C-alpha cells in the first residue's frame, strides 16, 4: 500500500514538472533563440573576418615560411657538405682505428679467451670432481636420509591413524547430536523468518 | 571488447533474415515469415580481440516509419542486400540507398551491395551490372545465396572493413570537401 | 498490431500477428528457428510494478492483448536468467586477458557471453560477463 | 557444553605429538649430524679448493684486467683525443650555425612576432567588442533567465509546499501506526530469538 500511496505523489510531482518544463522549454529555447542568433549575427564579424583578414595573415606566414624554407635550402645545402666531408673525416678516424684496433682487440680476446681456456681446461674436470664428490656424499647421506624420512612418516601415519579413526570417530559421534542440536536451531530459526518477516 | 553496429536493409524478398539466421543459427528456412524487429548478437573473436557484433534487422515489407529512423541512425555499418533473381530489388537499392544518406546526415557511409540468390538459375541482374554501378558510387559489390552459404562469412565482415576505413578517413579528412579521398593505414 | 517478443540473453524478434494467435502460436514460429524445447521455458510479461520479479503468464494468452508490450521467455525451470558457462578450450587467435595484463593461451571461455581470462582468472573477476 | 569432550581429543593429539617429537627429534638431530659433517665432508674440499683456485682465477682475472686497462690507456685514451677533435670540429660547425643561424632564427621570430602584434593584438581588440557582445547578450538573457529561475523558483516552492504538506502528514499518520506495528514484529522477534538463543 505504501508503495502505491508514495507513487502516486510522486505521479503528481512528475505531472507539475511536466506542466512547468513546457514554459520552461520555451523560455529556455526563446533565450537560446536569442544566444543563437546573436552568435548568428556575430558569425559575419567572427568567422567573416576571420576569413577575410587570414588573407593577409596566411599571406605572411606562407611569405616569411617561404623565405624560412628557402633559407633552410641554401643552408641545407653547405651544412650537409660539412657533415658530409666532416662525417668522412670523423668515420675515416674512426676507420683508422677499427683496423689495427679492432684486429689487436680481436687477438687480445683470443689470448682474454685462451687464457680462460687453459684455466678452465683442468677446473671443468675439478668441478665435475666436485660433483661427483657431492652427489655420491648426498647419495649416500641422501639413502640414509630417506630411509628415515620413510621412517618418520610411517611413525606419522601411525599416529594418524589415531586421528583417522579414533579422533575421526570422536568427531563424528560429537558432530553427529550436535547436529541435530544445530538443526533444531536451524529450523525454529527459518520458522521466525517466516513469522517476522511474512 | 569492441562493438560493431550492424543494420541490414532490403526488399521484402531478398533473403534478408535468411542470410542472418543461417550465418548465427547456422539453420535453413522454407516458409516467408516478415520480419519486423530482429537482432542477433554473438561475442566473436575476430583477429583474436573479443568483438560484439549487434545486428538488426528490419522490414522489408513497410513505407515509413518514424521508429526505423531513430534506431537505423544509431547504425554504423549498412548492408544493402537484393535478390539478383529479381529486378525489383535491384532499383530499390537506390532509394534504400538515398534514405540512409538522410538518416544518417552524410553523402559517404559504410555500405556493402550484396547480390544474395546468385547461385539460381534465375539470374536476372548479371555481376557487371551491379559491379559498375558500385564502383561508380564507392561501394564493394560481392555475390552470395543463402541457400549455399558461401561468402556470407566474409560479406559480414567486408563491412566492417568498409566501418574502419570510414572512422580512419574521416579522421584524416575531417569531412571537409576534399577532391582527394584514398588514403589507408 | 506489434508485439514485442524478447529472447533469453538479448535476443528480440518482433512479429506480425493477426486475427488471433497466442503466445505458444507465436513461439511455434520461433521454436523451430532456434530449434529448443519449450518445456524448460516460461513465458513472462512485462515488470508491472515490482520490485524485481517476473510476472508469468499463460501460453493461451493472446498476442493482440500485449500489444507494445515486451514479452521475455526465460528458463524457469531450475535456475532462471543466462547464467555463466565454465568451459575450457583454446581461441580463434592469440589476444590478451580481460582480467591480467598477459596473454590468452588456454583459460576459460563462456558460451553465453564469450569473455576471455585465464584459469586463476575464473574467482579474479567479481563481475559477470553479462552485457545490456 | 560438550567443548569439554572435544578438548580431550585435542589433548590426546597433542599428547601424540610430544610423544612423536621426542623420537622424531633425537633422529632428526642424527640426521642433523649426518647432514652437517657430510655438507662438511664437501664444504672442507671445497673451501680448499676455493682458494686453491680462486687464487689462480683472480690471477687469471687481474692479468685480464690488466690487459684490458692497458689496453683501454691504448684505445679509449686516444679515441678520447680524437673524440674531443671530432667534438671540436662538431663544435666548431655549430658555432658556425648557431651564430648566422641563430641570428635568423631570432629573425624569424621577430618577424613572427611582429607579424603576431598585428595579427593577434588587434584581432583581440575586436574580440574584445565580439566578447562584449555575447557577454551582453548573456547579461541580457542572463537578467531574463533571472527572472525564469525566481518565477521558476517560486512555482516550485509552491507545488513543493503544495505536496509537502499531504505528503509529511500522510508520512506521519502512516508512519505512525507502522512504527506500532514494527514494535509488535520487534518485539516478538526479540522474545523469541532469546527463547532459541538461551
Ligand atoms: C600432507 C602433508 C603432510 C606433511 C607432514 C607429514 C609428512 C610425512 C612424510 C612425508 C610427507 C610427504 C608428502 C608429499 C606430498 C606430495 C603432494 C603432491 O605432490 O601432490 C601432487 C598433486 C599433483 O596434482 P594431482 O595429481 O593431484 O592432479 C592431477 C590432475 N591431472 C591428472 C589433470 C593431471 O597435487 C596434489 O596431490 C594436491 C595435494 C594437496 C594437499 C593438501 C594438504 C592440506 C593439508 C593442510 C593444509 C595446511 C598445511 C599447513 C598447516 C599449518 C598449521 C599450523
Ligand atoms: C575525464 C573527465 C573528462 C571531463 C570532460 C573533459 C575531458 C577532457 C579530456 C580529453 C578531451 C576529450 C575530448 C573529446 C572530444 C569528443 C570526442 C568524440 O566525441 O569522439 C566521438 C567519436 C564518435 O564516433 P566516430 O565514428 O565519429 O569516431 C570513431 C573514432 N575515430 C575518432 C578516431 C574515428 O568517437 C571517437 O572519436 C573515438 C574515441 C576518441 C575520440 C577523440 C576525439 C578527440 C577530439 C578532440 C580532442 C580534444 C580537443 C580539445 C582539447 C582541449 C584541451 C584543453
Ligand atoms: C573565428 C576563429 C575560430 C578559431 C577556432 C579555433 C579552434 C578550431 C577548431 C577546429 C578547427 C580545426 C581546423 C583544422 C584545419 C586543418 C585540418 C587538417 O587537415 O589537419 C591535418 C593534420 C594532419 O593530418 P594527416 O597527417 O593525416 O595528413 C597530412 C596531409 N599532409 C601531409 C598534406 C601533411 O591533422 C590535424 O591537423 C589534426 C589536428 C588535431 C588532432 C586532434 C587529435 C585528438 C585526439 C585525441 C585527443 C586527446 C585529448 C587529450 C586531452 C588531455 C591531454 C592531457
Ligand atoms: C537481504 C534481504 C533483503 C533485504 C532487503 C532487500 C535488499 C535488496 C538489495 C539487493 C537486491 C539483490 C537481489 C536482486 C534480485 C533481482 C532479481 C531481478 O531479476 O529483478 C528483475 C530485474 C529486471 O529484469 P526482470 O525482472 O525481467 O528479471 C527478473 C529475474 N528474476 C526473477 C531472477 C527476478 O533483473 C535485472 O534487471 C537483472 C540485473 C540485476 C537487477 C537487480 C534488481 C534489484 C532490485 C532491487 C535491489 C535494490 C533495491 C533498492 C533500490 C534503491 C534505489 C535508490
Ligand atoms: C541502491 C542500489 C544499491 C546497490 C548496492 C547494494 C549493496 C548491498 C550491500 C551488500 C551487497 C554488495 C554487493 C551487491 C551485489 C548485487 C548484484 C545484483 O545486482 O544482482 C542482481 C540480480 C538480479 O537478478 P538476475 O536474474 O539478473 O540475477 C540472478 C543471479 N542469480 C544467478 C543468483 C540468482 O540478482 C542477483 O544477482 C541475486 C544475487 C546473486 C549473487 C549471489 C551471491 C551469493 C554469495 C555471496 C553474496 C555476498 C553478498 C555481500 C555479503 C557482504 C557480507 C559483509
Ligand atoms: C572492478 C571494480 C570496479 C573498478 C572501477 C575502476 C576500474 C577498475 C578496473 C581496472 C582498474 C584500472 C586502474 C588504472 C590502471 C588501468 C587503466 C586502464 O584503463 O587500463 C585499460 C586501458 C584501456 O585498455 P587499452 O586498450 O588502452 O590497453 C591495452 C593493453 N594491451 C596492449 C594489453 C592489451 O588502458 C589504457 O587506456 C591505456 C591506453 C590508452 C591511454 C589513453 C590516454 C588518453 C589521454 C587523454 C585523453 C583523456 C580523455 C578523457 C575523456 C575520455 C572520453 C571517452
Ligand atoms: C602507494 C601504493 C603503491 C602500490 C603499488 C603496487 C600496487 C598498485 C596497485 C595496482 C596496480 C595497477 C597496475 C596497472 C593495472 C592495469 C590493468 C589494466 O590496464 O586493465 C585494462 C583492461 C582493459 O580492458 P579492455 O580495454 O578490453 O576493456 C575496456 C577497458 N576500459 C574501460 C579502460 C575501457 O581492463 C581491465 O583489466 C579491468 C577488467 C575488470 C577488472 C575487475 C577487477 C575487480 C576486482 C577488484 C577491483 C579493484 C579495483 C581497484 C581500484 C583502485 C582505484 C585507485
Ligand atoms: C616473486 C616471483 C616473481 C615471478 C615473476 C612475476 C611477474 C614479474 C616478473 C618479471 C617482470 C616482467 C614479466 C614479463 C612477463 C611477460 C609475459 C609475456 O610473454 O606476455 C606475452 C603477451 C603476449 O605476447 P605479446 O603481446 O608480447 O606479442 C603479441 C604479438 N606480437 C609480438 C606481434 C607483439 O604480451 C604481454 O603479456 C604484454 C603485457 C604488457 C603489460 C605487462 C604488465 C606487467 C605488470 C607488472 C609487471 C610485473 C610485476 C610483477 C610483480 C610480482 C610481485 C611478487
Ligand atoms: C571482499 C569485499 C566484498 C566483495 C564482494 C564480492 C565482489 C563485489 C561484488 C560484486 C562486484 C561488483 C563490481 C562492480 C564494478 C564492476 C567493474 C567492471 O565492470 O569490471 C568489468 C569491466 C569489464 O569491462 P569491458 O569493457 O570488458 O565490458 C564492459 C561491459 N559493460 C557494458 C556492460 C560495462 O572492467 C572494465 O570495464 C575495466 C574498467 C577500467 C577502468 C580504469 C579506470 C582508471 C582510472 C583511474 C585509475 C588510477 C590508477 C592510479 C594508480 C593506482 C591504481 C590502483
Ligand atoms: C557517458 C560518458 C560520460 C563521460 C563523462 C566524463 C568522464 C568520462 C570518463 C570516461 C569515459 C567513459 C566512456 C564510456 C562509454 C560507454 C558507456 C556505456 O557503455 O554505456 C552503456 C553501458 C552498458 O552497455 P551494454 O552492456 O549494452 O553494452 C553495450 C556495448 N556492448 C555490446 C559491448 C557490450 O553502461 C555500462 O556498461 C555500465 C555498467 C554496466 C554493468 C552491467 C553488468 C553488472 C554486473 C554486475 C553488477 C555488480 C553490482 C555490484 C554492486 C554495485 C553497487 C553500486
Ligand atoms: C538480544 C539478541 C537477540 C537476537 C539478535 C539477533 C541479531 C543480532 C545482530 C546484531 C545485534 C548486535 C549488534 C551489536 C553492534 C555492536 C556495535 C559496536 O559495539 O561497535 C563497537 C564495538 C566495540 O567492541 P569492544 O568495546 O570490545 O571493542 C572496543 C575496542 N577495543 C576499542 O574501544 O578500540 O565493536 C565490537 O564490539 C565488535 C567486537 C565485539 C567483540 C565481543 C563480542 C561479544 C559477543 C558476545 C558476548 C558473549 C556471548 C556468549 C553467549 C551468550 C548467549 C548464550
Ligand atoms: N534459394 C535461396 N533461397 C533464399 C536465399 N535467401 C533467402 N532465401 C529464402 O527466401 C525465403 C524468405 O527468406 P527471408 O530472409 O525471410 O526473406 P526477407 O527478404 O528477409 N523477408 P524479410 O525482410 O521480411 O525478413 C526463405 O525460404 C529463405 O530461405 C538464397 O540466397 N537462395
Ligand atoms: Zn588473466
Ligand atoms: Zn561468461
Amino acid at each position: 500500500l505504501k508503495l502505491l500511496d508514495n507513487w502516486d505523489s510522486v505521479t503528481s510531482t512528475f505531472s507539475k514538472l511536466r506542466e512547468q518544463l513546457g514554459p520552461v522549454t520555451q523560455e529556455f529555447w526563446d533565450n537560446l533563440e536569442k544566444e543563437t542568433e546573436g552568435l548568428r549575427q556575430e558569425m559575419s564579424k567572427d568567422l567573416e573576418e576571420v576569413k577575410a583578414k587570414v588573407q593577409p595573415y596566411l599571406d605572411d606566414f606562407q611569405k616569411k615560411w617561404q623565405e624560412e624554407m628557402e633559407l633552410y635550402r641554401q643552408k641545407v645545402e653547405p651544412l650537409r657538405a660539412e657533415l658530409q666531408e666532416g662525417a668522412r673525416q670523423k668515420l675515416h678516424e674512426l676507420q683508422e682505428k677499427l683496423s689495427p684496433l679492432g684486429e689487436e682487440m680481436r687477438d687480445r680476446a683470443r689470448a682474454h679467451v685462451d687464457a680462460l681456456r687453459t684455466h678452465l681446461a683442468p677446473y671443468s674436470d675439478e668441478l665435475r670432481q666436485r660433483l661427483a664428490a657431492r652427489l655420491e656424499a648426498l647419495k649416500e647421506n641422501g639413502g640414509a636420509r630417506l630411509a628415515e624420512y620413510h621412517a618418520k612418516a610411517t611413525e606419522h601415519l601411525s599416529t594418524l591413524s589415531e586421528k583417522a579413526k579414533p579422533a575421526l570417530e570422536d568427531l563424528r559421534q560429537g558432530l553427529l547430536p550436535v547436529l541435530e542440536s544445530f538443526k533444531v536451531s536451524f529450523l525454529s530459526a527459518l520458522e521466525e523468518y517466516t513469522k517476522k518477516l511474512n | 571488447m569492441t562493438e560493431y553496429k550492424l543494420v541490414v536493409v532490403g526488399a521484402g524478398g531478398v533473403g534478408k533474415s535468411a542470410l542472418t539466421i543461417q550465418l548465427i543459427q547456422n539453420h535453413f528456412v522454407d516458409e516467408y515469415d516478415p520480419t519486423i524487429e530482429d537482432s542477433y548478437r554473438k561475442q566473436v573473436v575476430i583477429d583474436g580481440e573479443t568483438c560484439l557484433l549487434d545486428i538488426l534487422d528490419t522490414a522489408g515489407q513497410e513505407e515509413y516509419s518514424a521508429m526505423r529512423d531513430q534506431y537505423m541512425r544509431t547504425g554504423e555499418g549498412f548492408l544493402c542486400v537484393f535478390a539478383i533473381n529479381n529486378t525489383k530489388s535491384f532499383e530499390d537499392i537506390h532509394h534504400y540507398r538515398e534514405q540512409i544518406k538522410r538518416v544518417k546526415d552524410s553523402e559517404d557511409v559504410p555500405m556493402v551491395l550484396v547480390g544474395n540468390k546468385c547461385d539460381l538459375p534465375s539470374r536476372t541482374v548479371d555481376t557487371k551490372q551491379a559491379q559498375d554501378l558500385a564502383r561508380s558510387y564507392g561501394i564493394p559489390f560481392i555475390e552470395t545465396s543463402a541457400k549455399t552459404r558461401q561468402g556470407v562469412d566474409d560479406a559480414f565482415y567486408t563491412l566492417v572493413r568498409e566501418i574502419r576505413k570510414h572512422k580512419e578517413k574521416m579522421s584524416k579528412d575531417g569531412k571537409k570537401k576534399k577532391k582527394k579521398s584514398k588514403t589507408k593505414c | 498490431n506489434t508485439i514485442r517478443v524478447f529472447l533469453p540473453n538479448k535476443q528480440r524478434t518482433v512479429v506480425n500477428v493477426r486475427n488471433g494467435m497466442s503466445l505458444h502460436d507465436c513461439l511455434m514460429k520461433a521454436l523451430k528457428v532456434r530449434g529448443l524445447q519449450p518445456e524448460c521455458c516460461a513465458v513472462f510479461r512485462l515488470l508491472q510494478e515490482h520490485k524485481g520479479k517476473k510476472a508469468r503468464l499463460d501460453w493461451n494468452t493472446d498476442a493482440a492483448s500485449l500489444i507494445g508490450e515486451e514479452l521475455q521467455v526465460d528458463f524457469l525451470d531450475h535456475v532462471p536468467l543466462t547464467t555463466h558457462n565454465f568451459a575450457r578450450k583454446t581461441f580463434l587467435k592469440l589476444a590478451f586477458c580481460d582480467i591480467c595484463q598477459k596473454f590468452l593461451l588456454n583459460g576459460f571461455r563462456c558460451q553465453t557471453c564469450g569473455y576471455k581470462f585465464h584459469e586463476h582468472c575464473s574467482t579474479k573477476v567479481p563481475t559477470m560477463c553479462v552485457d545490456w
